[PDB]
Protein backbone atom coordinates (compact mmCIF):
# COMPACT_ATOMS: atom_id res chain seq x y z
CA UNK A 1 0.00 0.00 0.00
CA UNK A 2 3.21 2.52 0.28
CA UNK A 3 4.39 2.05 -2.93
CA UNK A 4 0.94 2.96 -4.67
CA UNK A 5 1.33 6.09 -2.68
CA UNK A 6 4.97 6.82 -2.61
CA UNK A 7 4.45 6.65 -6.96
CA UNK A 8 1.11 8.54 -7.04
CA UNK A 9 2.46 11.64 -4.88
CA UNK A 10 11.10 8.75 -9.32
CA UNK A 11 11.36 7.37 -12.79
CA UNK A 12 13.89 9.50 -13.34
CA UNK A 13 15.82 6.84 -14.85
CA UNK A 14 13.29 6.66 -17.71
CA UNK A 15 12.86 10.22 -18.41
CA UNK A 16 16.72 10.60 -18.70
CA UNK A 17 16.71 8.50 -22.04
CA UNK A 18 13.78 10.15 -23.12
CA UNK A 19 14.93 13.53 -22.58
CA UNK A 20 18.31 12.71 -23.98
CA UNK A 21 17.07 11.48 -27.54
CA UNK A 22 14.92 14.24 -27.82
CA UNK A 23 17.24 16.88 -27.25
CA UNK A 24 19.67 15.29 -29.83
CA UNK A 25 16.79 15.10 -32.33
CA UNK A 26 16.20 18.63 -31.67
CA UNK A 27 19.91 19.69 -31.96
CA UNK A 28 19.91 17.90 -35.27
CA UNK A 29 16.81 19.72 -37.00
CA UNK A 30 18.55 23.36 -35.63
CA UNK A 31 21.43 22.49 -37.64
CA UNK A 32 19.46 22.67 -40.85
CA UNK A 33 19.73 26.30 -40.71
CA UNK A 34 23.28 27.08 -40.36
CA UNK A 35 25.15 28.68 -42.92
CA UNK A 36 28.92 26.63 -42.01
CA UNK A 37 30.60 29.59 -44.36
CA UNK A 38 27.87 30.19 -46.89
CA UNK A 39 26.01 33.20 -48.15
CA UNK A 40 22.64 31.31 -46.92
CA UNK A 41 21.08 28.18 -45.55
CA UNK A 42 18.85 27.57 -48.24
CA UNK A 43 19.23 26.10 -51.40
CA UNK A 44 16.70 27.74 -53.67
CA UNK A 45 18.88 31.13 -52.18
CA UNK A 46 22.23 30.02 -53.67
CA UNK B 1 14.04 63.78 -12.36
CA UNK B 2 14.89 60.17 -13.28
CA UNK B 3 13.12 57.07 -12.89
CA UNK B 4 13.12 53.38 -12.56
CA UNK B 5 11.68 51.45 -15.16
CA UNK B 6 10.69 47.74 -14.18
CA UNK B 7 9.82 45.23 -17.33
CA UNK B 8 9.31 47.82 -19.99
CA UNK B 9 9.50 48.55 -23.70
CA UNK B 10 9.44 45.06 -25.23
CA UNK B 11 8.74 44.88 -28.80
CA UNK B 12 7.83 41.62 -31.20
CA UNK B 13 11.35 41.20 -33.14
CA UNK B 14 9.53 40.51 -36.66
CA UNK B 15 6.44 38.60 -38.03
CA UNK B 16 6.13 34.98 -37.83
CA UNK B 17 3.39 33.35 -35.16
CA UNK B 18 4.22 31.16 -32.06
CA UNK B 19 2.61 29.19 -29.60
CA UNK B 20 4.60 28.22 -26.37
CA UNK B 21 7.58 28.78 -27.78
CA UNK B 22 10.50 29.85 -25.07
CA UNK B 23 11.89 32.07 -28.10
CA UNK C 1 4.02 26.93 -53.53
CA UNK C 2 4.99 30.44 -53.53
CA UNK C 3 3.70 32.83 -51.29
CA UNK C 4 5.48 35.84 -51.88
CA UNK C 5 9.01 34.80 -51.38
CA UNK C 6 8.20 31.60 -49.36
CA UNK C 7 9.16 28.61 -51.64
CA UNK C 8 8.00 25.45 -50.64
CA UNK C 9 6.17 21.89 -50.64
CA UNK C 10 3.53 20.49 -49.08
CA UNK C 11 -0.06 19.83 -48.69
CA UNK C 12 -2.61 22.82 -47.60
CA UNK C 13 -5.09 22.99 -45.32
CA UNK C 14 -7.69 25.47 -43.79
CA UNK C 15 -5.92 26.77 -40.38
CA UNK C 16 -7.87 27.63 -36.92
CA UNK C 17 -4.94 29.44 -35.44
CA UNK C 18 -5.40 32.92 -34.98
CA UNK C 19 -2.54 34.27 -36.51
CA UNK C 20 -2.73 37.93 -35.19
CA UNK C 21 -3.49 41.19 -37.60
CA UNK C 22 0.56 41.36 -38.20
CA UNK C 23 1.75 38.59 -38.10
CA UNK C 24 3.23 37.21 -41.66
CA UNK C 25 3.56 33.29 -40.51
CA UNK C 26 3.47 30.03 -38.05
CA UNK C 27 7.14 29.26 -36.56
CA UNK C 28 7.45 26.06 -35.11
CA UNK C 29 10.23 24.77 -32.61
CA UNK C 30 13.01 24.07 -34.60
CA UNK C 31 12.62 26.81 -37.21
CA UNK C 32 10.23 25.35 -40.22
CA UNK C 33 7.61 26.99 -41.84
CA UNK C 34 4.57 25.53 -40.87
CA UNK C 35 1.66 28.08 -41.86
CA UNK C 36 1.10 31.22 -44.09
CA UNK C 37 -1.28 33.47 -45.06
CA UNK C 38 -2.63 34.11 -48.04
CA UNK C 39 -1.76 37.61 -49.20
CA UNK C 40 -4.94 38.24 -51.71
CA UNK C 41 -7.25 36.89 -49.26
CA UNK C 42 -5.93 36.89 -45.54
CA UNK C 43 -6.32 33.15 -44.89
CA UNK C 44 -4.40 31.07 -42.80
CA UNK C 45 -3.21 27.76 -44.16
CA UNK C 46 -1.06 25.10 -42.27
CA UNK C 47 1.38 23.23 -44.73
CA UNK C 48 1.90 19.56 -43.55
CA UNK C 49 4.61 17.65 -45.56
CA UNK D 1 5.10 64.23 -18.54
CA UNK D 2 7.35 61.81 -20.73
CA UNK D 3 10.12 59.72 -20.27
CA UNK D 4 13.31 58.85 -22.59
CA UNK D 5 15.44 55.45 -22.12
CA UNK D 6 17.72 53.85 -24.87
CA UNK D 7 18.51 50.60 -26.34
CA UNK D 8 21.32 48.33 -26.34
CA UNK D 9 22.02 44.77 -28.09
CA UNK D 10 20.93 42.72 -25.21
CA UNK D 11 19.36 38.90 -25.36
CA UNK D 12 16.28 38.07 -23.79
CA UNK D 13 13.72 34.77 -23.80
CA UNK D 14 9.98 35.59 -24.48
CA UNK D 15 7.55 33.88 -23.04
CA UNK D 16 4.81 33.16 -26.17
CA UNK D 17 0.88 32.55 -25.42
CA UNK D 18 -1.09 30.25 -27.43
CA UNK D 19 -2.94 33.16 -29.03
CA UNK D 20 0.88 33.77 -29.94
CA UNK D 21 0.95 36.93 -27.44
CA UNK D 22 4.40 38.11 -25.67
CA UNK D 23 3.25 37.64 -22.08
CA UNK D 24 6.37 37.24 -20.42
CA UNK D 25 10.43 37.61 -20.79
CA UNK D 26 13.44 37.67 -19.08
CA UNK D 27 16.50 39.96 -19.44
CA UNK D 28 19.78 37.41 -19.16
CA UNK D 29 21.85 39.93 -18.02
CA UNK D 30 19.82 40.67 -14.94
CA UNK D 31 21.48 38.83 -12.47
CA UNK D 32 22.90 34.80 -11.60
CA UNK D 33 19.03 33.61 -11.62
C1 LIG E 1 -8.61 41.03 -52.65
O1 LIG E 1 -9.60 41.01 -53.68
C2 LIG E 1 -10.84 40.41 -53.29
C3 LIG E 1 -11.81 40.43 -54.47
O2 LIG E 1 -11.30 39.59 -55.51
C4 LIG E 1 -11.44 41.21 -52.12
O3 LIG E 1 -12.64 40.58 -51.69
C5 LIG E 1 -14.05 40.63 -51.06
O4 LIG E 1 -13.77 40.19 -49.72
C6 LIG E 1 -14.68 40.70 -48.73
C7 LIG E 1 -14.21 40.17 -47.39
O5 LIG E 1 -13.80 41.22 -46.53
C8 LIG E 1 -16.11 40.28 -49.06
O6 LIG E 1 -17.00 40.84 -48.10
C9 LIG E 1 -16.47 40.76 -50.46
O7 LIG E 1 -17.78 40.33 -50.81
C10 LIG E 1 -15.46 40.21 -51.46
N1 LIG E 1 -15.79 40.64 -52.81
C11 LIG E 1 -16.09 39.79 -53.79
C12 LIG E 1 -16.43 40.39 -55.12
O8 LIG E 1 -16.08 38.57 -53.61
C13 LIG E 1 -10.43 41.24 -50.97
O9 LIG E 1 -10.95 42.04 -49.90
C14 LIG E 1 -9.12 41.85 -51.46
N2 LIG E 1 -8.12 41.82 -50.39
C15 LIG E 1 -7.10 42.70 -50.39
C16 LIG E 1 -6.08 42.66 -49.28
O10 LIG E 1 -7.01 43.51 -51.28
C1 LIG F 1 -6.60 34.06 -26.45
O1 LIG F 1 -6.03 33.52 -25.27
C2 LIG F 1 -6.99 33.27 -24.23
C3 LIG F 1 -6.20 32.88 -23.01
O2 LIG F 1 -4.89 32.45 -23.36
C4 LIG F 1 -7.96 32.19 -24.70
O3 LIG F 1 -8.92 31.95 -23.68
C5 LIG F 1 -8.65 32.63 -25.97
O4 LIG F 1 -9.44 31.57 -26.50
C6 LIG F 1 -7.63 33.06 -27.03
N1 LIG F 1 -8.27 33.52 -28.26
C7 LIG F 1 -9.08 34.60 -28.45
C8 LIG F 1 -9.37 35.48 -27.26
O5 LIG F 1 -9.55 34.84 -29.55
Amino acid sequence: GKIQDSLSSALGKLQNVVNQNAQALNTLVKQLSSNFGAISSVLNDI
Amino acid sequence: AYTNSFTRGVYYPDKVFRSSVLH
Amino acid sequence: FNFNGLTGTGVLTESNKKFLPFQQFGRDIADTTDAVRDPQTLEILDITP
Amino acid sequence: AYYVGYLQPRTFLLKYNENGTITDAVDCALDPL
